[PDB]
């Protein structure tokens, strides 16, 4: 097919 | 009025959608949207600040991830440590933000009651974040956990380790998350003050001329302009100029090369990678997505077709790949077999000869046109989006488009541009590549090493000889273009609500093979129906070996249906088929016009499947290697797999499927299939834009179909086996213990059982969580930092219930569980103490969250098919259940808390799952003294030595 975020809680 | 720069004109959007919409330019340079929409439950706001980590300070890596997690600990309108997210809480809402490269991005949603009060506590994070000293201190762990968890997961190791390979003077080059050694460690040792530092990041880049903001309420739209302006325009506007990399990070050296990595997981896959330059500007005719598009086609004639027929690959990804303003790449990725391993030169080729063929045909513009007409119809029909998500993805858009623009920007394609797609794909060639192999056979024969994630690999150029046959690629016939799409959507009647429609899913369907559920669409009205089957059969699960052949048998389909099926995922038309512990579950959601083909097609290759040998053997060997490769999942995931084991009647393990699967054979699959349909039961719910009648249609023709090619009869009433909970005895304590092999961190649940669902217990156990959800979070997270994974809430499964915590941490769990008693006690202490009018908080937050009504088809699905595949059928629960739940007092909740979760309560039922770091042996408030668990040494010893709960009983 057709075609990176750190976040605060899960 | 002077303090808006500028008003904008009308804000293009569907015709299908009733919000109202504004954009606007405050005087201080941020960009606005207005949403009102009257209907909503939860209101919303969203701010994306154009700065992250790619503007780290080099010598403290991390910085702006680290500030985003400040921001939310103290402003000082509001210095009370967690006043921000315990006003959500009280008031129904929730909220969180994400760091990457060039954004930060963060977003709440609330009851639409309190949107001012939430976003004048929000707008503070942006005009005066304390970050206070202590809070510093403590939340750095929460950040160091935060990467601990990442490393060793593979994606992350390679997201690195590309950032390292590049050139190391550019900000590719960055490391993003940030730990306690970059934050804190390094730092001290080189006398640099990280309070200053976040305040002098946040004063330099926190600039109003960066931020774009979106808000979400029932408001008119004056009345949200004037709500915006009053707590934003304060924003001080320090004029920074975006951030900019037009140098690509790879450069002429970081061409033709060749990585050879070790895994965690046993996995194995390719990666190839172009440098292209910066192609957002082109959004217009999105060259990108147009070659993407044909490279990563799925269908006959594809680049995947060829390479899964010589037995090389599985599942391919190709397209544009975003980096930041200046730089972009273009990706090819598969997977490999082990065949595949030994042809990666042979694929490449396969790659280059694919490309060759669109060079020789030129650009298509019937193919444009298609994905042209497509998006004009998933546009036109797009679901009504959740509040808190939507204002979150516009405010980072806002950056990118025209204020009038927006809601179109991300589906709308305009002009053909046959002259960018041919410098797109003149990038795309031998001598501009980067290749890279991931599998354990490079175990033991690298020679370097990421200096992050501590990833080992080998750098080889790629030989002269090698790039030159692949320049040399000539065409093959086995590659040819898409068809044309057959299954684009023609038909968008909404037909007439029907006279006796209802309101809920009604029973028009009750025989021995089928009961079915159905209901007219009557909130959305989009040419869109769901159809859900569950199908019953004791072979599904009965043991091991049976449960493997399902899996493989579903899986085998898939592979079978996935060129024809491509086509129909493209035009909005899809599925989703797999084997359950009960037998088997399938979905078609999508455009009503052609589903009843798709639907058709999918009975009839699952009746009359013919397996292929090869086929077979390949994806065996991946499920091997699946079911290996949960010893690398997290410690926290191990604890919730364990303790499902434990508490469910029945229950195979990884360790059983995979002991019994070197049995599954071609023969045995093709004997267990027929075996496996002759007997079944069907439910079902049709939900969407059908009637009565078509439904009945529709699973009339399943049932002929499997009657006809499969011979199927129906299945006995007492041959309906739903599973038991195990019945955990009154003042019992177990614990079991396993460790994991991968991590270096523990997990931890434990589950306090408390008694059959019903009204009132599901009540009791949902306003408790209320009370001490934030309060866990708060405690155990905040405050104690236990670890970046803190998790509390209702556990519900096979008709019984209770309060469960998880908690990842680099502490053993015999200490995470003290300080989760301890917490109890803190808790109790705290609802003795709390107002009536705090409590009532609680209970009217709990409503609207219960409350809150599906924006989208599928969500209202989603609840009816909750209400039946457990079995119980109430439909109308909401009402019921808020109803009760209004009735309940504190004293209510503290005589629940007293017999059932208090330490030394009458009925406490606990179990904890303890998974201990790879690596462990085998001021606070105070925490209790607890009893002497029993150590469970064998889950079926378990299991057997317990009573087990009975069944739900059902309603309509
Ligand atoms: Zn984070």
């Amino acid at each position: 097919d057709a075609e990176k975020l750190v976040f605060f809680a899960e | 009025n002077p303090a808006i720069k500028r008003i904008g004109n009308h804000i293009t959007k569907s015709p299908e959608d009733k919000r109202e919409y504004r954009g606007l330019e405050l005087a201080n340079g941020i960009k606005v949207l207005l949403i009102s929409d009257p209907t909503t439950d939860k209101s919303s706001a969203a701010l994306d600040v154009h700065i992250g980590s790619l503007s780290d300070p080099p010598n403290i890596a991390g910085l702006s991830h680290f500030l985003q997690h400040m921001l939310f600990l103290g402003t000082k309108k509001y210095p009370k440590e967690n006043e921000y997210s315990q006003f959500l809480s009280e008031h129904a809402g929730s909220s969180n933000a994400f760091t990457s490269g060039e954004h930060t991005n963060y977003y709440f949603d609330v009851s639409h009651e309190h949107l001012e009060g939430a976003l004048d506590r929000f707008a503070q994070f942006f005009l005066s974040p304390l970050f206070d000293e202590s809070a510093k201190d403590r939340e750095v762990n929460a950040v160091d956990s935060e990467h601990e968890k990442n490393v060793m997961n593979d994606a992350w190791r390679l997201f690195q380790l590309e950032k390292a390979t590049g050139n190391p003077k550019h900000p590719f080059s960055k490391f993003g998350t940030g730990n306690k050694y970059t934050l804190e460690t390094r730092p001290n040792q080189e006398g640099i003050d990280v309070r200053q530092e976040l305040l002098k990041f946040h004063s330099a880049y926190y600039s109003s001329n960066l931020m774009a903001v979106v808000v979400l309420g029932r408001e008119s739209l004056d009345d949200l302009t004037n709500l915006v302006v009053k707590l934003f325009s304060e924003v001080e506007n320090k004029n920074v100029p975006l951030p900019e990399f037009p140098e690509h990070p790879f450069q002429e050296e970081h061409l033709k090369q060749l990585y050879k990595i070790v895994p965690i997981k046993d996995i194995r896959n390719l990666y190839v990678t172009f440098p292209i330059p910066d192609l957002q500007k082109y959004y217009k005719s999105n060259p990108g997505h147009y070659l993407g598009h044909l490279i990563g086609h799925e269908g006959p004639g594809s680049l995947l077709s060829e390479l899964k027929s010589k037995g090389w690959v599985n599942t391919l990804v190709g397209g544009q790949k975003e980096g930041a303003r200046g730089f972009m790449f273009f990706i090819i990725n598969v997977d490999l077999t082990e065949e595949g391993l030994l042809h990666v030169e042979d694929i490449i080729l396969h790659m280059f000869q694919y490309i060759q063929k669109l060079r020789a045909e030129g650009p298509q513009e019937w193919v444009f046109q298609e994905l042209k007409d497509l998006n004009a119809v998933a546009f036109r029909f797009k679901d009504k989006e959740r509040p808190r998500g939507y204002t979150s993805k516009i405010a980072g858009i806002l950056h990118y488009y025209p204020l009038e623009e927006v809601l179109t920007a991300e589906y709308l394609l305009e002009e053909f541009r046959p002259d960018l797609i041919e410098m797109v794909l003149d990038k795309l060639r031998p001598e501009n590549v980067r290749v890279a192999i991931v599998s354990k056979s490079f175990e033991g024969k690298t020679d370097r090493t990421e200096e992050w994630y501590g990833t080992q690999y080998k750098q080889e150029a790629i030989p002269d000889e090698v790039i030159k046959k692949w320049q040399n690629a000539d065409l093959n016939g086995k590659f040819k273009l898409p068809t044309k799409n057959e299954f684009i959507p023609t038909n968008f009647e909404i037909l007439p609500l029907e006279k006796e429609a209802t309101p809920y899913p009604a029973l028009i369907k009750d025989t021995a093979m089928s009961k079915l559920w159905f209901k007219q669409d009557d909130k959305f009205f989009l040419p869109k129906a769901n159809l859900n089957f569950e199908f019953f059969s004791p072979f599904a699960y009965v043991d091991p070996l049976h449960s493997n052949m399902a899996y493989l048998y579903l899986e085998l389909l898939k592979d079978s249906l996935n060129e024809y099926a491509y086509a129909a995922e493209l035009a909005g038309l899809s599925y989703d088929l797999q084997n359950t512990i009960y037998g088997m579950y399938l979905s078609v959601k999508g455009y009503n016009d052609k589903q009843p083909i798709l639907l058709k097609k999918i009975i009839e290759k699952m009746a009359t499947f013919e397996i292929d040998e090869k086929r077979f053997e390949i994806i065996k060997e991946a499920y091997m290697r699946s079911l290996n490769n949960f010893r690398a999942e997290q410690p926290h995931q191990h604890a919730m797999y364990y303790l499902r084991l434990l508490m469910t009647e029945v229950a195979w393990t990884k360790d059983e499927l995979k002991e019994a699967l070197d049995d599954v054979t071609l023969p045995r699959l093709k004997a267990f299939i027929p075996q496996l349909l002759s007997r079944l039961h069907i439910e079902a719910l049709l939900h969407g834009n059908i009637t009565k009648q078509a439904a009945l249609g529709i699973m009339q023709m399943v049932e002929d179909t499997l009657i006809e090619h499969a011979h199927t009869k129906p299945l006995l009433p007492s041959q309906l086996v739903r599973y038991r909970e195990v019945q955990l005895p009154d003042r019992g304590w177990f614990v079991y213990q396993q460790r994991n092999e991968v991590h270096n961190n523990s997990g931890i649940e434990i589950y306090y059982q408390t008694d059959m669902q019903s009204t009132s217990e599901n009540m009791f156990l949902e306003l408790f969580a209320q009370i001490i959800s934030e309060p866990a979070f708060n405690t155990l997270r905040t405050k104690e930092q236990l670890g970046y994974i803190v998790f509390s809430g209702p556990r519900r499964a096979n008709g019984i219930q209770g309060l469960r915590f998880i908690i990842q941490s680099e502490k053993p769990p015999h200490y995470l569980e003290s300080r989760v008693e301890a917490f109890l006690i803190t808790m109790e202490k705290s609802i003795e103490d709390m107002t009536e009018e705090a409590f009532q908080k609680h209970i009217q937050a709990l409503a609207i969250r219960r409350l809150d009504k599906p924006k989208k088809l599928s969500a209202e699905s989603a609840k009816y098919w909750g209400e039946i595949i457990s079995q119980q059928y109430n439909f109308d629960r909401d009402n019921t259940e808020v109803a009760y739940l209004k009735t309940l007092t504190k004293e209510d909740i503290i005589k629940f808390y007293k017999e059932m979760l208090a330490v030394d309560a009458p009925r406490r039922h606990k179990v904890s799952v303890h998974v201990l770091a790879r690596e462990m042996d085998s001021n606070l408030s105070q925490a209790p003294a607890l009893p002497q668990p029993e150590v469970i040494q064998n889950m079926t010893e378990f299991k057997r030595g317990l009573p087990l709960f009975p069944l739900v009983k059902p309603h309509i």
